[PDB]
This record gives C-alpha cells, structure tokens and sequence, in this order.
C-alpha cells in the first residue's frame, strides 16, 4: 500500500508483511546483518521480520490507522536468513532499510533506530551485531575524522618510523612539579609523544588549567631545547559539555598540537560535535578506546570488534586506540587485524573469510591511526613492529616508567629498541628470529638498553592467534 | 458507530468521561479516602475560572513557558483539620451550593507524606450544563 | 607511604598492596559492589585487589618513578569478598574509593574510573556491577532530576489517578495533516500525554521545526476545545549537539511542557547538560531508555536494573522510560518494583532481599516518575493499577491506535478504562478480581469500551514474576 | 463563620471594604482636608476605565514592565484653586452625576510640598453595584 | 547613601526596633529633605541637601488590632506596614484575616480623616467597626491581650 489501507483489528504475521527473501537492493539502501538465537518456540523467520517491522514501523494491534503513512517501497524489509556453523538456535539475519526512513547523517536517529529499539524484546535471547551497508550518501552526511591519516602525515612534520610514546601512570594524584619533571625527562630522553589518564587531568585540589600551564612550560622546552618535534597528549575529561567546551577552548588560546578524549566514553554526539570544532580550528583528535568486556566482549549477544570499528570510524577521529595486548583490552591477531584495516584504509569490497558482509562504498573516506599501547616493552617489539610496521603510536606502559635509571634513561631505551628495531627493519632481517640477537647486540653500548634488557627478561609473549571472548 | 463529542458541555477533567457521581458514592469515597491517611479539603471555581485559559499571555513577554490560567479553585472556609466527618463535609457542599450558583463545587485532598494534592472527585454546579 | 618510596623493581603483590579485608568507612568515601569470575588461574582476591590497583594507580612494571606520587589513605582498597550462592566461581567484591582521587561531580572521570578502565581484563571472564555507596557530598555535586517528583505534582496541575497517554505508531514517515488529526482527535478523545518516536521528530522531507508547528496548532485547540491540561511529549532526537541546542532553544521560544529525549541514549554528559538547561528555563524533562538485551540484560557480565535506576537518577530526569511489559522492555515483578522503587523515594536503609549492597545517604534527592508503555491495553489494567497504583504515565501502543472507530473512541474506552479504574480503586474495590466485572459493568454504555474489550478479547497476561535476562 | 467573597460587584480599591459615607460626611471630611492644606480635585473615570486592565500591553515589546492601563481618572472641570467650598464640590459632583450616569465619580487632593496626589473617596455612580 | 525605593525599618517587637527616639529620626532622615542640623535630633553635620531622592519605611508588624491607633497616630501615612501577627494568625483563614486587617487599616484611615483624637478614641472605633464586620470582631477576640504603644528610650 502507499497509503489508504483498511486494516481488520489484530497483528498481521511479519513474515506475510516484513520479510522478502528475494529482495534486490539499492545503492542508496541501508542493510544491517546480525546474528541472532531467539528464545524457544520462535521461528528465526518470525524473529527477523519482528525486528525489521519493529524498527521500521512498529505495531502491538493493526487497524485502518496504520493505514495512513505510506508504507511501500519506504518500509524495512528482512532478507533470506542463513545458520551459523556453531550453534543450532543461531542464525544470521540480514534486514534491509530504504533511504526515506531516517534523517539524514543524524547519528542519535540512526543510533536509536537501529541499536535501541531493535536490541530489546524479551522473545530474544541473544542478538550481536556483524556488520552495516552505509551507502555513500549517508556516509558523506556523516562528517566522519576531521584531520585523518592523509592529513595527520604531512600535519605532524615526522613520519618514516612508528611514533614512539608512553602512558603516564600512577593514576593518583602526581604532583605538578614532579609530573613536570617526569614529562621533560622522557620527552627529552627520546620519546616522541606522552599521554594522560583520565585521573591525571584533573584532581580536588589541582585544576586541569594549571596542570595545562605546567605542560605549557615543559612542552616548549621538550621541543625547543631537543631540536626534534616532539608533543603530548592532553586528556580533557570532564562531568558535563559546559566544561568539555571550555576545556577545548581555554586551550584554542595556546592552539596547542594533538589532544586526545574519553568523550567518545562519555557519548557518540560529544564526539561528533568535538570533531566539527576539531576540523574548525584546525586541531588533530586522538579517541580512547575502552569498557571492553561489556561492549566488545559480547560473545554472541551484543557488540564486536568490526561493527566496532566501523562504528568509531562513522563518528571520526584521527587518532584511536588499539589494543593493551595484555590487560584492559586485547592482543589477538584474528581479531586486531580486520580491526586495523576497517580504521586505516579504503576501497575494499566484503569478504566472509575477514566477516565482512557489506561494502560501503569508499573512495575519498579518511584513514584512522591505530594507538597500541604497550603493557610489555624489549623482547616483544621484534614481534610488535612485524605485525603492525609505521601503524602506531606505540604507547609504551612497562617501558620509560619501569626502569629504575629514570625516565631520561628510561625513554633513551625505548627510542634505542625502536631505532635498533627500525634499522633491522630497514635491513630486511627476519624478525621474529633476528630481533632477538639485534637486542643483543644493540645491547653493547647502549647502557640504557643493557639495563632494560636486564630488567625486562622475564616477558617473551608475542600475540595470541584466535579469540578469547 | 461511533460518533463521539461533547455537544453543548465540555469535559471538565477528571471522572467527568464517566457517568457523574452521587452524593451517596461521594460521601461512601470521602469516608475510604480518609480511611486511607488523606486529608480532604472543599474548594470552588467560577464557571468561566474552572475551564482553562491562556488570555493572561498578553501581560507577560515570556511564553508560554509552563504557565496556565484559569485553572485555579478558592477553598471553602476551612480545610478539613482534625474533624473529618463526612456529615460536617456534606453541610459544607451544600451551603457552597447555596452560596454560589454560578461556581463549581470539587472536592480535593491531601498526603501529607510528601505534601502532594490530589484533585478529586466531582465538578457540580446547580445549572451544571448537559450530561454525555 | 605518603610518597618517597624507592620501590624495587618489578609488581608487588596486590594483596599486599591494595586488600584490606578490615577496612571501616569513612563518610567521604565512595565504594563501589561488583559480582566477578576470574579466569581460570586468578584467585579471586588476587582479581579484586587487581581491580583495586587499575582503577587507582595501574601498574605494568612499578620502580622508584611509582613513589613519586602520594599512596596513603588516596588510593583504592578492596575490602573483604563473599561466593555467590548461584555460581561456585562467582564472587561479590566490594572496593572502596577515596574522594581525593576523582574530580568533584566530575562524571566521565568517574565513569572511566570505575566502569571505563575496569571492566575490560583479559584475564577476567565477567564482571557484573552490583551496587554503589555514593557519599552525600558527590551526590550533591552530582545535580540530580531538574524537576522532580515533588515539583512535577504541583507542575502539572492535576493528580490523583495514573497519566493516561499513548505511543504515535507507524514509527516511519506519517505526514503532517494525518498526524495532526491522529494528535488532535486522541487527545480530545480523552488522552493525557501522546508521544512521539525517533523518526518521527525528523525525516528526509519533513523537518523537526514543522513537525513543532503543526503540533503547536493542535496543542492550543487540544487544550482550548477539552477543557482538561494536556500535552504531547516532543521526542527532540539530534546527529550532534549543535542540532540538540538547535531542537532545545527554538522550543524554548514557545516554552512547551513536558518533552522527551534519547539524548539519553546518545550519551551521559549530554543528559546532565540539558538537565541544568531544563532546570535553568523551568522546563519539563522525560527520560528515554533503550538497548535492554545489551545493556539491562547483561546476566553475569555487565549492567544490572538497580545500578542503572542509580546511575540514571544521578544524571537525572523528571519522568524516565521503563517496561513495555512486552515487546522491547522488561515486565516482571521482581525486576521493576525495586527499579521503581530506587526512582520514587528518598531515605532508605540497604536490604540484601532487594539487591542493595550499599547506602548513599539520602535526605533532599527528589523521586523520579517511571513511564511505561504498554503493548497490552484493556485486561491488564486491573492488574497494572493493583501492581502500580498512581506511578505511571501509562502511554499505550495498542490502545487508541488500534482501535477500529478511530483516534477520538480509541482515547475515550482508554479514559473510560482509566477512570473506570481508579473509582474501583477509590471504592476499596479487590482489583484483581472485581476489575474484569468493573470493566464489563463500564461496557454498557460506553460503547467505545466494549468494543475494545471485543477487539481485545484474547489479552489476559498479567506479568511474569522472577527475572528473565 | 465565615463566608468570604465579593458577590455582583468587586472591591474598588479604598474604602470600598466599608459602607459608602454620606454626603455630608464627605463634605466634613473635605472641609478637613481642606484645613490640613490639602488641595482638592473632582475627577471622572468611565465604568471599564475605573476598573484596571492590561489588554494594551498587546501594543508594547516590553510587557509587564510596571505599565498598567484603566486606572486613569479624568478631571471635572477645574482643580478647586482659590475658592474651596464644600457645597460647591457638592454641586460640582451633583452637575458631573447629571452629566454621566455610566461613569464612575471620585474625589481626589494633593499635598503639594513634595507634590503627591492621594486618591480619596468614593467610586460612585447613580447605578453602582451591589453593597456588602 | 547607598539607595532604595522602599527600606526596612521595626518591627515593634522580636527582631528589629520599636522605639521613639530610634525610628522618629531613622524616618526623619529617610523621607525628608532640606532641613539643618540641630544637637537635640543628634544631628552633627548636614549634607546638602536639595534634590536628594526620598525613601519610604517598611515596618514589620509583630501586634495587629489595638496597635494601629497608636502606629497611624505616630507615623501618619508613611509605611508599609507589613503585619506578622494579622492575616497569618487568623483562624477563619487568609481572606477575612486579610479583611480583618483592611477593615482596621480603613476604620483607623476614616477617624483620621474625621480629626479624631486617635489614641483614645481608636479603641471605640474598632469597637464601632465590629457590629458588622464580623472578622473584625473575631480579630478582637483573637488579639484580646495586646494593648501595647511604643517604648520611647533606646534599649540597646
């Protein structure tokens, strides 16, 4: 019907309304596949065009006033469904949307819709995302990363080897001066880029304003008296958006180099509002990555990694993070990698074997940079930079702060591994047999390396292969 | 069916979609509603006060932000403060019977808990304007 | 230590460093209940004194660099843990926090504090949060409902009965003539409140601004030509903040009562921003909620109803969506009576019977009103109002727009249903039982009653009683 | 007790919560003001001019602002400047009676040491509204 | 010096003044204009004077009835008079309260506008007034006991 429909009183069956498993799709169509166990006695038939009425049009008794908006071509449609090869109740649905359903690029909208209403009813089990078909259009209505990887190249004025960094911890409570000091030191000591914790920023009794001001003192000094460009990155936390905005915007004064939020933590519209004024101004934007046994660790009932991925990127950032390797996120290798390439590139079609379902149609979409950071330091960056090469933003959280010499020493360790490791690279060693013997020999007089060699000889993990959900 | 309005009378909010109650059923209820812990009061409003209004938005510059008019009721005398008796409340509705021909007689009550008001039972006037 | 100490090199145990299984709190202190599995290989003190550590100072090698900040009585402890009855490897962990580590009513830093950094572990199969201890001092930096319970009945202008109202279906791309009548014909008909949905604040033709206009006409006759104070929930949905301050100021030039917004879904921060706003300009402000299968129902391994009810309330809202009792959202007794409990009422002891591992003291917080909607109309009434009473902000989803005489008959056998109801539960009537024979007895003249309750002959579902996540 | 609300008629401003003074009294009582040096001024003012509004508020971008309107009373003739005879205002209020029956008529007088008007008795007209 | 339109000022009993010889000057120097200064009134020095601004007494008005004889007798039609102990203090509610209290304010205003000596013949015009109004009367009941004036001495 395209309106004017008189209804009997009662729920037309989905499957006789919703679902057309023949269905050939549009340029301009929206898809989502998802899959699924629904709870017992539900056909998954029954339970995918439930979910494609429901977040299309909705019903809880039909009569002659659903009738009057028009419905066609303009209502969503659930596609043929497929099982998945290691459960008996699980399915994969794949459920179409045209162009006319939603406001153009509004992520609240688009959020809602899609996650909100259909990740709810009771008749469902378990429900996990597994992929999206942006079309182009929505894609260009999105404002996706303000200063991408294209831009952030030639932006930074350095590139040619990772960019080499460290996480500053204690969380509690450093004091100004003695946070100065350890900022100067492994800045100076060879570091490229520092970053804060959400604790660091802001504490009862020190405002983020001054520890800003004591950044400000040692920064210009941590580039000026070293010759290298180096920075750090800000994190800028904040309990609501009157003090997110001036956070940004008492720093917009000292138009500092690239910053970093737990905004996209806080909310999806925080982020994408910050990216627009990012672009505005001129900044670069590093987005925090974490909750992840709660949104990424939904095994088969909530969020993955490569939904996750596309998600992160349809908001924007330049920079985000990546995996801890051990710790607070992952370091597996069947799940970083698909991970990584839905951040860094462009132009490629959908493939089963990488879980890829839908294509969105690329050609111009920015790039963003992968931040790893780095709970183990020497013996697993020979493995670390084979994986990964000039990816990252090596965020080092054993390295620097972990070497009882001190952060100059500390750092000038860390900047050593990675100009040795660079230059067994540029060699075209084998490094996950050579690296080994190259830290030995870099070892001979670098001091500094001797002693984190020394202190870090108990850690040899590599990478996990498959997922550990 | 079904053609529904209110023809020649408007619905005067609460328990006026339903069949209007009896003096019988209203002194049975008041006798329940302070069995229950609530603390009646009698109030009143005139024809053209108990219906709402917005005329009053000339006045003021900012609007209509959350304001109302003629919405407001006058209370009878007293509210109902130690003494409850549904007799001494039933002598009050009819001397405000008396009294205003041309104003609505409704009763309210109380929680003290939280100090929160319930508007009850029942709009009457004695020219009371047609039945639905 | 207070600071000054040369630690050898490598971690410490955390039970020697942040358990302390006798601790005693302090009434600045703020602690936090979760419900754990550890990895098989991780005592379990071992994993909470671990959490402890990561959500206080995180460590992935400690030296001498780690005594450079102030330990003492400033950092985290994991307090003494219980088994879980349910599980052999489930444990409940209780971790207190000081108030010198987070920011005064600093909400991201406190989310990524405690749920952010934490519940992402390798090595930790699920966490559940449990409860939290709120001490009065972060409650009253925290700002709470704009609006409250206390202030919304005298807001308003009527009380004493449930508020009857209904959700505006199809979800998709009703035009603006048949949604104006649709409004206009319900909310003469009898209706408190109408609600909108996502898509339908804004469409790829029909704009939010229009949508606004077209309910402002209606809105001024469905006052004027009834009689009775109503209104209609805008549900107000953005892409960015910017649209959300756009959507805010251009209705707060006509200054409408009550609204609704997924704001809520969208982010924290955004909630707490326009809380202050809708509290600055004397507004109204209902609360949406979505994501139940991801976020509500996360069994072992994430978000709970009680910690949500505690989480949403210190944002904030005036009403706060809520069981559909089919469908999409939650209806079982033991899930929503202490859901609404946490969102009515002010000063109450912990009882471990109603899930409650903790006291945050109370005094001054204002109620908040749960709205539910409400699949199933005329039957479960009774039960819903025996159940309820006088919370809700009943807005149906079957009834008036599934009534086969139109929106104005639709909206009066609700009313009917409504009225009939409360003069039952004003007669001291047993409701359960004596409401079917109430409604039939209703039926006689109102028509409109009896046929809905013939075209809602098959409905007879109460609720549920015991949690199904 | 007790019943409390103005019924067919409404407040006008002072004295008007005490019966209406005779018009020998209001003779006595200029005399009086007359020797305390108060100078006195007989003034009109139509039946909805004499009774306040904020209609006109509709014409002005800042509303409610201290602006008010209907509360304005239009002069007799003359001030009582150099003759001040009672029984000559007496005449005077008996002549503006004659002359508009549909207008209100008061007595007003100023002190013209820092030059305030104060508003007097009565608002009367040959068809005033009901007594209290 | 700083300003106002209107200013308080006693409240005859409880927290602030009610004596002769602090309000008579306190209000001299807040409604007045040109006037010399004079070592009987404790003036020392005068400010000049012509085109300064009035300011108007608030008083706060503890007593009702019986005391407004003595207040209107004292203060003439300056203030303000904001009562304590009327309207809020009636038992039949707000309005005849309220009633009560115009009544007494427009019987005191008619005996001083009859050139009565209000002092002494104020109690018989508020017992003129009670044969009907009936709030009055209850007024008068009510607030049986106070027959207070005014101290004259400052009690610091």
């Amino acid at each position: 019907t395209k309106a004017g429909a008189g209804f009997k009183a009662g729920v037309k069956d989905y499957r006789l309304t919703y679902y057309t498993p023949d269905y050939v799709v549009r340029d301009t169509d929206i898809l989502a596949a998802f899959r699924m166990t629904p709870q017992l006695g539900v056909p998954p038939e029954e339970c995918g065009a439930a979910v494609a009425a429901e977040s299309s049009t909705g019903t809880w008794t039909t009569v002659w006033t659903d009738g009057l908006t028009s419905l066609d071509r303009y209502k969503g449609r659930c596609y043929d469904i497929e099982p998945v090869p290691g459960e008996d109740n699980q399915y994969i649905a794949y459920v179409a949307y045209p162009i006319d359903l939603f406001e153009e690029g509004s992520v609240t909208n688009m959020f809602t819709s899609i996650v909100g209403n259909v990740f709810g009813f009771k008749a469902l089990r378990a429900l996990r995302l597994e992929d999206l078909r942006i079309p182009p259009a929505y894609v260009k209505t999105f404002v996706g990363p303000p200063h991408g990887i294209q831009v952030e190249r030639d932006k930074l004025n350095k590139y040619g080897r990772g960019l080499l960094g460290c996480t500053i911890k204690p969380k509690l409570g450093l004091s100004a001066k003695n946070y100065g000091r350890a900022v100067y030191e492994c800045l100076r000591g060879g570091l490229d880029f520092t970053k804060d914790d959400e604790n660091v920023n802001s504490q009862p009794f020190m405002r983020w304003r001054d520890r800003f001001l004591f950044v400000a003192e040692a920064i210009y000094k941590a580039q000026a008296e070293t010759g290298e460009v180096k920075g750090h990155y800000l994190n800028a936390t904040a309990g609501t958006c009157e003090e997110m905005m001036k956070r940004a915007v008492c720093a917009k004064e000292l138009g500092v180099p690239i910053i970093m939020h737990d905004y996209l933590t806080g909310g999806f519209t925080a982020n994408t509002s910050l990216a627009i004024y990012c672009r505005d101004n001129g900044l670069l934007l590093h987005i925090h990555r974490a909750m992840h046994a709660v949104i990424d660790r939904q095994r088969n009932h909530g969020i993955h990694f490569r939904v996750l991925a596309k998600a992160l990127r349809m908001s924007g950032g330049d920079h985000l993070h990546s995996g801890t390797v051990v710790g607070k996120l992952e370091g597996e290798r069947e799940v970083t990698l698909g991970f990584v390439d839905l951040m860094r590139d462009d132009y490629v079609e959908k493939d089963r074997s990488r879980g890829i379902y839908f294509t969105q149609d690329w050609c111009s979409m920015p790039g963003v940079m992968p931040v790893a950071s780095g709970g183990i330091h020497v013996w697993h960056m020979p493995a670390l930079v084979e994986i990964f090469g000039d990816d990252a933003c090596l965020q080092f959280g054993g390295g620097t702060l972990g070497h009882p010499w001190g952060n100059a020493p500390g750092a000038a360790a860390n900047r050593v591994a990675l100009e040795a490791c660079t230059q067994a690279r540029n060699e075209g060693r084998d490094l996950a047999r050579e690296g080994g013997d190259v830290i030995r020999s870099a070892c001979k007089w670098s001091p500094e390396l001797a002693a984190a060699c020394e202190v870090w000889k108990e850690i040899k993990f590599e990478f996990d292969t498959i997922d550990k959900l | 069916m079904m053609v529904w309005t209110p023809v020649n009378n408007k619905m005067f909010e609460t328990f006026s979609y339903l069949p209007p109650l009896t003096d019988e059923q209203i002194a049975a209820q008041v006798d329940y509603i302070v069995a229950n812990g609530w603390i009646p009061c009698l109030e009143f409003a005139e024809a053209d006060k108990a219906y709402v209004s917005n005329e009053s938005a000339i006045r003021f510059g900012s609007v209509s932000c959350l304001y109302y008019d003629n919405r407001y009721w006058t209370m009878w005398k007293l509210p109902m403060f130690g003494c409850r008796d549904p007799m001494q409340v039933l002598r009050e509705i009819v001397a405000c019977t008396k009294a205003f021909p041309d104003a609505y007689v409704r009763l309210v009550a109380f929680d003290n808990q939280k100090q929160v008001q319930i508007m009850g039972f029942l709009v009457q006037r004695p020219k009371t304007a047609r039945d639905f």
